[PDB]
């Protein structure tokens, strides 16, 4: 600390030190939010304006003067839990499920139970989202939610079917601390910018309140 | 003779508080030494100052208790002045701690200052004192007895002296009393209000958690805060200092408790 | 016509092992056996790199035992100075996903990669103050799990599509591919000649590939679980892997089976890193407990351990002269022991 | 189909099959050669003094 070369870096350090401290506070202020979901059910049209920008896509949407990054982690085509714990530091988990068909609906219900019970993602909040309820209200008239959940036996409605179904993915909680934000998007006249600030808001909060003991 | 009495129940739950909150400023300095990562956290830095405010100010009663009616007269002159000042030191941070309740839970995003912990410490510190300096430019300490409905000493201090006219010392403990117990009362209304406000927009209306924690949070600290205001509003008579050295000793004892559970893994 | 191919491969495979179990006269312990194990090893945290905001993913020494590099998912790559905690850069990843990094034995050049399926050349020789993306190499189609500087214009890398593939840094393209995993590559290892190097993948086994050659030599299977670690023996006749059955085990080139186990009933965690001494006598493996166990790489019994993290300890390395080892950790705080 | 890949793997195998073998006793002589061999170099294994150790 006394030469000349030890001085030029020292100075070097500290100029980095002084960017390394400017980006870490300017890095802080984004939420990140992994976006999950089996493939067609819109997961690529969550938000109207989102700017996107294989490996893990990105897009960067802001609203209300805060940053939010949603990252699509399909198209890896990898060992899903080799690289999941590289996102073990998100807010929260959207989940986007295709409403309007009936295939896919175990797959998302498996992936889903995959997703809620793992190790890395155990006090995560999820914000479920039901894309396509119209479609699904119009088909539900036609197929009855029989042939796709066979142990369901109740009215055959709109609003008794919805429910089963967030009701039938909310069962595989099997973990207190962590709350499901449900929604359910019509996909077609929905503005759902709002529902992400709201559950984003309340899941920081209860983050910060159970940082201070409340338990 | 209730000298005796008074003098030595109000040392012993001083001394008990003192005792746990020393051992919360030990751990203290043991979590922040044996642990990286600690250091840049501001809640426990609050904490631990909140903890030690209220140890200075046990020690300067036990002080002004134990050599009472003993001294010159300028000497507990700024005895007196120093009790007064780790009392408003103790409120102060009470305050504080509100307002970082309120950053927590009210203004959620882009909570991020420079120097946070220095601005918080200096007005915690300083503020007091220029209460302080203030209410001695007046030469307002002195003797302080306490008759009991008998006109006999049943205690000797030198707490704010009576000079027929007692501005100072309602403005200036009462009154600073208020302000703050005011200023945590807003703040844990706007914090209900918001909490049941997303209870609404985020359709999880009852299930909600932060619905139970809020309310949890509520029924503590208003606990804290009409236990303080009993311990001020009522005088220190006989049959009642029982009560205020339990006060005391519960008021160490959740310090500690609180902060090695909410800091010990 | 297809039945009896898999018969045919089942008693080539047979012989094989009844190879090997012929080959094995004595067992390791009982030749080492005789041998004064070592005292009990503290080492101590002598300097501590801070600066890294997230989780530190991969470090790697220089070979000037100076120099090193980290990597984490803050998307900074911070070439440090680990005499004097110096930051000699700091380099901006444009993906903040990356889990390896790599220092070229000349000193010249740095690598990342990750989660973007690209293997970036930064370098760090120019005529201006000023690190540069030289050239990425894009021809993955999964995530990179590791990669090594053969010369400063030649690198290898595994990936997550199963094949590893030799690099020209000059053009851009393959000039080999390492292909014959069937799960993903995990991690490789270079030889102390450069000319062979092996590999783990989440198929449990560990492929010897030879270099100019592009084809494989021989493989190794011992493990139940995936494999992370990989680190060749000094001399380049053996080398051990980690794995999470939260044993290491030590195989060996010549004879083509593995010599040791290194296990305890209190390890239940999986092998994060493993490295080897200057000599080979010390077996250091970073765990998932948080824990840096230090092994006798020929007793079996564990010596030391390095227990200075406050999260897992990611990476692990010893400098090339064997004068300290610097364990990277998931709470972002590199740490020198000696 | 997978016929291909087979005759590719069966070839590998027996590619890998016919190559020389050594006894174990050899290796572990061989690991404890070099074991003790350069035990005197390993600045990890004997600990040396503050006044060489450029990390004191
Ligand atoms: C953020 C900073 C700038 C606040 C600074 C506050 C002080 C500079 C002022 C504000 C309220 C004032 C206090 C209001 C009234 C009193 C009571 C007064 O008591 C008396 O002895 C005179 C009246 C009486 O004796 O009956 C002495 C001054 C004092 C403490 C004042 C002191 C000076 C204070 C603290
Ligand atoms: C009565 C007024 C005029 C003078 C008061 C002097 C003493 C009692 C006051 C004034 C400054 C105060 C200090 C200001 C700073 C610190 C450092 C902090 O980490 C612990 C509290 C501590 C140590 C305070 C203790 C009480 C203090 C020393
Ligand atoms: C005696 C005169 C100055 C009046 C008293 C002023 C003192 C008590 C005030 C003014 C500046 C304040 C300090 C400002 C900065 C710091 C550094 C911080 O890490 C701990 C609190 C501490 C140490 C404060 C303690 C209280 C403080 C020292
Ligand atoms: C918790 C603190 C607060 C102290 C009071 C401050 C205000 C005061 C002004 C007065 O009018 C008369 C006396 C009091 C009411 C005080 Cl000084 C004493 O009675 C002792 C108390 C409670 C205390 O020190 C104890 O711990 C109990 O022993
Ligand atoms: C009578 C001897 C002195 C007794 C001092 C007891 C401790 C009083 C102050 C407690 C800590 C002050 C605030 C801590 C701030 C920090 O940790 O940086
Ligand atoms: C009246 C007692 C409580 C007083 C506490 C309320 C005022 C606290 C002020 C602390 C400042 C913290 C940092 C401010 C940053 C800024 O807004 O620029
Ligand atoms: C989170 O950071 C910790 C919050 C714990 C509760 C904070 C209390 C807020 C209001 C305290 C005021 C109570 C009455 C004050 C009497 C002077």
């Amino acid at each position: 600390t006394l030469s000349a070369e030890e001085r030029a870096a020292l100075e070097r350090s500290k100029a980095i030190e002084k960017n390394l401290k400017e980006d870490g506070i300017s890095a802080a202020k984004d939420v990140k939010l992994l976006l999950l979901g089996a493939d067609n059910s819109g997961k690529s049209t969550i938000v109207k304006q989102m700017k996107i920008i294989t490996g893990i896509v990105e897009t960067h949407f802001t609203f209300k003067n805060l940053h939010f990054r949603l990252f699509d982690v399909g198209g890896q085509r990898s060992e899903r839990k080799k690289w999941i714990h590289c996102f073990e530091d998100v807010t929260a988990i959207i989940f986007c499920v295709d409403l309007s068909d009936y295939n896919r609906m175990h797959e998302s219900l498996m992936l889903f139970d995959s997703i809620c019970n793992n190790k890395f993602f155990i006090d995560t909040s999820i914000i479920l989202f039901l894309n396509k309820k119209d479609l699904f209200g119009e088909k539900i008239k036609k197929s009855p939610l029989t042939i796709c959940f066979p142990e369901y036996t109740g009215p055959n409605t709109y609003e008794d079917a919805a429910a089963y179904i967030q009701a039938q993915f909310e069962s595989k909680n099997r973990s207190p601390n962590k709350e499901i934000y449900c929604h359910m998007t019509c996909a077609t006249d929905t503005n759902n910018a709002q529902v992400i600030f709201d559950a984003v808001t309340d899941i920081i909060i209860a983050n910060n309140l159970r940082g201070c003991g409340l338990y | 003779s209730t000298v005796h009495i008074l003098t030595r129940i109000s040392q012993a739950g001083c001394g008990v508080s003192m005792i746990f909150l020393a051992f919360t400023i030990i751990l203290y300095a043991f979590l922040r030494l044996s642990r990286e990562r600690f250091k840049s956290e501001d809640a426990p830095k609050i904490h631990v100052a909140l903890g030690g405010s209220l140890f200075l100010l046990n020690l300067a009663f036990l002080v002004n208790v134990g050599s009472g009616s003993k001294g010159s007269d300028a000497a507990c002159w700024a005895r007196g002045a120093v009790f007064h000042y780790f009392l408003l030191c103790a409120f102060t941070w009470m305050g504080l701690e509100a307002f970082h309740l309120y950053l927590l839970a009210v203004r959620v995003f882009n909570t991020y200052f420079g120097h946070y912990f220095l601005k918080l410490s200096l007005v915690g510190w300083g503020l007091p004192a220029l209460m302080v300096i203030g209410t001695g430019s007046a030469n307002s300490y002195g003797l302080y007895t306490i008759r009991d409905r008998e006109n006999r000493t049943s205690l000797e201090l030198c707490w704010f002296r009576e000079g027929t006219t007692m501005y100072a010392l309602y403005i200036t403990v009462h009154g600073y009393f208020l302000i703050t117990f005011l200023f945590g009362m807003v703040v844990l209304a706007l914090v209900v209000w918001k909490i049941f406000t997303l209870s609404r927009a985020t359709a999880v209306k009852e299930r909600g958690k932060n619905r139970k924690k809020v309310l949890t949070l509520l029924g503590l600290s208003s606990l804290v805060g009409v236990t303080w205001g009993l311990a001020i509003f009522t005088p220190l008579g006989l049959s009642t200092v029982y009560i205020f050295a339990l006060f005391n000793s519960l008021q160490g004892v959740f310090i500690c408790c609180w902060f090695t559970i909410l800091y010990l893994p | 016509e297809l039945d009896q191919l898999r018969q045919e491969a089942e008693q080539l495979k047979n012989q094989i092992r009844d190879a090997r179990k012929a080959c094995a006269d004595a067992t390791l312990s009982q030749i080492t056996n005789n041998i004064d194990p070592v005292g009990r090893i503290q080492m101590r945290t002598r300097r501590t790199l801070r600066g890294h905001l997230a989780k530190i993913y991969a470090m790697h020494w220089g070979t000037d035992s100076r120099l090193l590099v980290s990597a984490s998912q803050d998307g900074k790559l911070i070439i440090w100075d680990s005499y004097t905690t110096n930051k000699v850069h700091a380099i901006p990843l444009r993906s903040s996903w990356v889990m390896t990094c790599a220092y070229a034995p000349s000193g010249n050049y740095v690598a990342c990669g990750g989660l973007d399926n690209i293997c970036s050349i930064y370098n760090l020789k120019t005529r201006e103050g000023n690190v540069r993306v030289s050239r990425e190499l894009a021809g993955h189609t999964g995530y990179l799990s590791c990669c090594r500087f053969l010369d400063d214009n030649q690198i290898v890398t595994s990936s997550g599509d199963t094949t590893c593939a030799l690099w020209d840094i000059e053009t851009g393209q393959q000039t080999t591919t390492f292909t014959g995993h069937t799960g993903d590559v995990m991690s490789l290892s270079l030889a102390p000649d450069t000319r062979l190097f092996v590999s783990g993948a989440c198929d449990a086994s560990a492929k010897l590939w030879d270099v100019r050659e592009g084809m494989c030599r021989q493989t190794f299977t011992g493990h139940e679980s995936d494999i992370n670690a990989i680190c060749f023996f000094p001399n380049g006749n053996a080398f051990a892997t980690g794995s999470d059955d939260a044993t290491c085990r030590l195989f060996d080139l010549r004879a083509d089976q593995e010599l040791m186990t290194y296990s305890h009933d209190n390890i239940i965690c999986g092998i994060t890193s493993v490295s080897f001494s200057k000599s080979g006598r010390l077996l250091l493996a970073g765990y998932d407990d948080f824990n840096c166990n230090v092994w006798d790489a020929l007793k079996a019994d564990r010596a030391g351990v390095l227990a200075g993290h406050d999260n897992r300890v990611s990476c692990l390395g010893v400098t090339d002269d064997g004068m300290a080892v610097a364990t990277g950790s998931w709470d972002s705080f590199l740490k020198i022991w000696n | 189909a997978s016929i291909a890949q087979a005759r590719k793997l069966v070839e590998q195998l027996k590619m890998e099959a016919n190559i020389d073998r050594i006894k174990v006793s050899k290796a572990a002589a061989d690991l404890m050669a070099y074991c003790e061999a350069h035990a005197k170099e390993d600045p990890l294994l004997t600990p040396v003094p503050a006044s060489e150790n450029p990390f004191r």
